[PDB]
DNA sequence: ATCTCCAAATATCCCTTGCGGATCGTAGAAAAAGTGTGTCAAACTGCGCTATCAAAGGGAAACTTCAACTGAATTCAGTTGAAGTTTCCCTTTGATAGCGCAGTTTGACACACTTTTTCTACGATCCGCAAGGGATATTTGGAGAT
DNA sequence: ATCTCCAAATATCCCTTGCGGATCGTAGAAAAAGTGTGTCAAACTGCGCTATCAAAGGGAAACTTCAACTGAATTCAGTTGAAGTTTCCCTTTGATAGCGCAGTTTGACACACTTTTTCTACGATCCGCAAGGGATATTTGGAGAT
C-alpha cells in the first residue's frame, strides 16, 4: 500500500458485456479491446465537441440530451444515426420512468 | 446505478463525470449522459456484431484487430464514420483492380 | 518451370492483402525515427510503443497512398506506378501544392 | 538510415496497396515521401513531449500528433 | 467571315474567368435548387438571402477546385479534354464518396 | 407549387464558365450531368447539416450561420458570412 | 497605463480576448498572460495579411482592399496559403493559372 | 443588439502597415472571420494541451506551443517572438 | 513576309455609393480594488522500463542472368466538341403589400450543482486452460507447356 | 484442350500463452439535502423573407459546320519481373546500468469572484470626395486570312 501504482480506467468491461449480448460464444483479444476503447473515447469526444458547439452557438450554458441528439445527427451517417437516436431517446424515456 | 434505471450496460455515471471534466459546457443536464451512454453502447454493439461474424467467417472464436478492420471496411456507414481512422494491425480489404488480372 | 512476369507479383498482392504484419524491418525503421527526432530535439528517448505507433501509421499511410498512386497509373492506361503517379495522388490529396 | 527502408520492403508495401508493376524510380520517391511524413508527425509529437517538460517521447504524444494531422490512430491510448 | 480556331476562345475564356470573382451560376436557379433539396429534409423552411449566398459561394469554389484537379487527371492521361472519369478519379483520391 | 428537376437550372454554359475559372480548355459532353450529380451530392451534405442546426435552434429560417457552421463541419470553412 | 493592451504595447484588445477565452470553455482558469500572448499573435497575423493584401491591391492599381486582394495575397504566400489551405475566401476567385499543354503551339 | 467585431483593431493595424489604403466592407468581414478562426484554432489546441497534461489553466505557455503546432514554420517564429515580447512588456507593468 | 480585322483595352463624360475621418449620447464591458481559495512548482523519492552490451544463426537484402511484355512513339480517321448564329425564354431588376417569425423581454421555478456520508462497481492482480501458434502432411486450385 | 508442375489451402497434432473468470481492496457513483440561476413560457414586434409583378434584354437553347482531339492499331527498345548465387544484418535471449517518469505532500500565490468606477467601442447620423462601375466611342494586340 501507500504508494499505489496510479490507476488507469477503460470501457473494457462494458465492452465485454456488449460482446456477450451479441456474440455469447465470441471472445476478444487485448489488442482488439484497445482498439474498441479508442473507438469509444473517439466517438464520445466527437459527439460532446459538437454538443458543446451547439450549446455555444445557441448561447446556452448547458449540454442536454437535445444537444447530444443533434450532435449525433451531424456526426453519424444515415442509418447509424436513425438507430442511435432510437436507442438514446429510449434510454432517456426509460431512465426518467425509473423512480 | 443510473445505467440500470436506464437499461444500459454502459456507465452513465462515468459518462456524466467525463462530460463535466472535458469542459464542454458550464453545465450538463441529467439526460445528456444517459442519451450519450446509450449511443456509445449502440455503436460498440454494432461494431462487435459485425466483427464477430468476421471472426466466424475466418473461423476464430476471438475477435482480433483484423476482424474489426473487416467489419468496418465492408460496412458502408462504419467506413464513413471511421474514414480518417487507422485500426492498427488491421491490414486492408483484399482488392485487385480488374485490369491487373490475367484474362 | 518459370512463372510469367506478373504472376508472382499478383500472388504477392493476395498474400499481403490477407495479413496485417508490418512490412518494414523494425530496427531499420526505429533508427530512422530517432535520427529524425534528433533533428528537432537532442537527447530524446522513446517508449517502445511510441516507435510502433509511428510504424503502424507510417505503413497504413504508404499502403493507402500506393492504392491512390496505382489508380492514377491505371488512369493513364498503365500498369506500372511511377513518381508522376505518386506526385499526382499527393497533389490531389492536398498533401502538396 | 533512410536506406533502411529497403526496396523489397517498399515492394511489399506497394503490394498491400495492390500494385503489380513498379517503375525503378519509385523506391527513391517513397523514401522522400516517408521522410516528410515522419518529419511532420514526429515534429508535432516532440512538441507535445517538450511542452510536458519530458525527455521521453510517449505513444500518446504520437497519437495526439497523428490526431492533429487528421490521421487518428486506434490501438495505443486513443 | 472571320473564325477563330477551336480552342482560341477557350483560352481567352480561361483568362477572363480567372481574372474575375463573380458567381458564375445564375442566381435564381441556384436558389430554387437549394430550396428543393432543403425541402426534402424539412418542410416550411425559409432562407435568409445571405444563407443562399453563402451556399453559392461555397458550391462554386468547390466546383472550381474540383475542375482544376479534374484537369490534372485529364492531363495525366495525356488528354486536354476533361471527362467523367477524370472527375471520378479526382473525387476518389480526395476521399469524397456518394 | 411543387419543386422538381431544379438541378437542371444549373445549365451547360454555367458549368462551362466554372470549368474555365478552373483552367479547363476542352470539355466532354458527358461532363454536365456528371457535374450536376456531384453538385447535388455536395448541396445535399451541406444543406442537410445546415437544416439540422436550424431545427435545433427551433427556427424555421435557415440562417447564414447555419450554413457557415455546416460548411465548417465538412472541413470547408467559409470566410465572409459570419463566425 | 490603464488598458492591458496599452501595457502590452498592443493594438488588439487584450481585455476582449481574455473574456473570449473564459466564455469559450477551454479551461476552468485562464492565466494573466494567455490573452496578451494570444492578442499579440492575432495582431501579428492580421498585420501580415493586411501587408500582403495591401501590396496586391497596389499591383492592381488599387487603393482599397477587397476579397480578391486577400485571396491573391494568401495564395501567393506559401505559409498563409497552408494556414488557410482549407478555407475559402468569398469573392476571392482563383490565381491566374493555365496548364502549359493547353497553350497554343 | 450590439455586434462585436475586430474591425477597429484591423483598421488600426492596417494604417500602421499601409497608411493610405482602405478596406471594403466585405474584405473586413473576411478579416474578422480570419481572426475569429485563428483564435478558435489556437484556443482549441491550447485547451487540449492543458487537458492532456492534467492542468486546469491555459497559460501563455499552452498558447505558445499551440502557436508552434498551428502556424507554418516562420509565421510561427515571428508570432512566438511578438507573443513573448508582448507578455514580457506587459508583466513589466501594473 | 504583309494586310484584314475581332475583341480586349483605353479613354471621356456622368454620377451614385461605399469608405475613411468626424462628432455624439451611451449600453455594457474592461479596469481598479478587496479577498476568498485551490492549482501547481518544488523537492525528495521509488522503480518502471528504456538503453545498452555480446555473441550466432538464419533468413532477408543485395547482386546476377535472362528476356517477357509493358511503356512510349508514330500514323491515321471517325468522332465529337468548339465556334458562331438565330431566336426568345425567364432571369434580373425594382417597388410592394402582407405577414410569418426571428429576437428582445420578464417573472416563475424546475433543475443542475455543491457538500458530505454511505454504499459498491470496477481497477490491479492471478493463473488454469483452451484458442491460436506452429510444424509436418495431404489436398486443392491454377498456371504453364505440349 | 489437355497434361505436368508450384504453391496455397486445408487437415493433423503437439506446444505456448494470453484470454477470461476469481479474488480483494477502493476510488468513485449514488443518496438525502439545502441553494439559485439558466431555461421555458408567454407576451410584443419590426426586420426581412416570400409572393408578385412589369418592362428590359441578357443569356440559354438548339442547330449547322468542320478543326482537331481522342483513341484504335502497330511497333520494338528496354525496363522489370522471376529465379538463382552471394553478402549482410535484423531478430532473438539473458539481464545489468540507471535514466527520468510518476507518486506524495504542501503552501505561496496566481487566478476566480464581487462591487464600484472609468472608459472603450458600437449604433445612429453627417461629410469631403476619390474610387468606381456603366453607357458609349476609339485605339490596339495579334489571331487568322489574302
Ligand atoms: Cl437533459
Ligand atoms: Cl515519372
Ligand atoms: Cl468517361
Ligand atoms: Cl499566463
Ligand atoms: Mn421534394
Ligand atoms: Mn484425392
Ligand atoms: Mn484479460
Ligand atoms: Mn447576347
Ligand atoms: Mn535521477
Ligand atoms: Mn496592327
Amino acid at each position: 500500500k501507500k504508494r499505489r501504482k496510479t490507476r488507469k480506467e477503460s470501457y473494457a468491461i462494458y465492452v465485454y458485456k456488449v460482446l456477450k449480448q451479441v456474440h455469447p460464444d465470441t471472445g476478444i483479444s487485448s489488442k482488439a479491446m484497445s482498439i474498441m476503447n479508442s473507438f469509444v473515447n473517439d466517438v464520445f469526444e466527437r459527439i460532446a465537441g459538437e454538443a458543446s458547439r451547439l450549446a455555444h452557438y445557441n448561447k446556452r450554458s448547458t449540454i442536454t440530451s437535445r444537444e447530444i441528439q443533434t450532435a449525433v445527427r451531424l456526426l453519424l451517417p444515415g442509418e447509424l444515426a436513425k438507430h442511435a437516436v432510437s436507442e438514446g431517446t429510449k434510454a432517456v424515456t426509460k431512465y426518467t420512468s425509473a423512480k | 446505478t443510473r445505467s440500470s434505471r436506464a437499461g444500459l450496460q454502459f456507465p452513465v455515471g462515468r459518462v456524466h463525470r467525463l462530460l463535466r471534466k472535458g469542459n464542454y459546457a458550464e453545465r450538463v443536464g441529467a439526460g445528456a449522459p444517459v442519451y450519450l451512454a446509450a449511443v456509445l453502447e449502440y455503436l460498440t454493439a454494432e461494431i462487435l456484431e459485425l466483427a464477430g461474424n468476421a471472426a466466424r467467417d475466418n473461423k476464430k472464436t476471438r475477435i482480433i484487430p483484423r476482424h474489426l478492420q473487416l467489419a468496418v471496411r465492408n460496412d458502408e456507414e462504419l467506413n464513413k464514420l471511421l474514414g480518417r481512422v487507422t485500426i492498427a494491425q488491421g491490414g486492408v480489404l483484399p482488392n485487385i483492380q480488374s485490369v491487373l488480372l490475367p484474362k | 518451370h518459370r512463372y510469367r512476369p506478373g504472376t508472382v507479383a499478383l500472388r504477392e498482392i493476395r498474400r499481403y492483402q490477407k495479413s496485417t504484419e508490418l512490412l518494414i524491418r523494425k530496427l531499420p525503421f526505429q533508427r530512422l525515427v530517432r535520427e529524425i527526432a534528433q533533428d528537432f530535439k537532442t537527447d530524446l528517448r522513446f517508449q517502445s510503443s511510441a516507435v510502433m505507433a509511428l510504424q503502424e501509421a507510417s505503413e497504413a499511410y504508404l499502403v493507402a497512398l500506393f492504392e491512390d498512386t496505382n489508380l492514377c497509373a491505371i488512369h493513364a492506361k498503365r500498369v506500372t506506378i511511377m513518381p508522376k503517379d505518386i506526385q499526382l495522388a499527393r497533389r490531389i490529396r492536398g498533401e502538396r501544392a | 538510415n533512410i536506406q533502411g527502408i529497403t526496396k523489397p520492403a517498399i515492394r511489399r508495401l506497394a503490394r498491400r496497396g495492390g500494385v503489380k508493376r513498379i517503375s525503378g524510380l519509385i523506391y527513391e520517391e517513397t523514401r522522400g515521401v516517408l521522410k516528410v511524413f515522419l518529419e511532420n508527425v514526429i515534429r508535432d509529437a516532440v512538441t507535445y513531449t517538450e511542452h510536458a517538460k519530458r525527455k521521453t517521447v510517449t505513444a500518446m504524444d504520437v497519437v495526439y500528433a497523428l490526431k492533429r494531422q487528421g490521421r487518428t490512430l486506434y490501438g495505443f491510448g486513443g
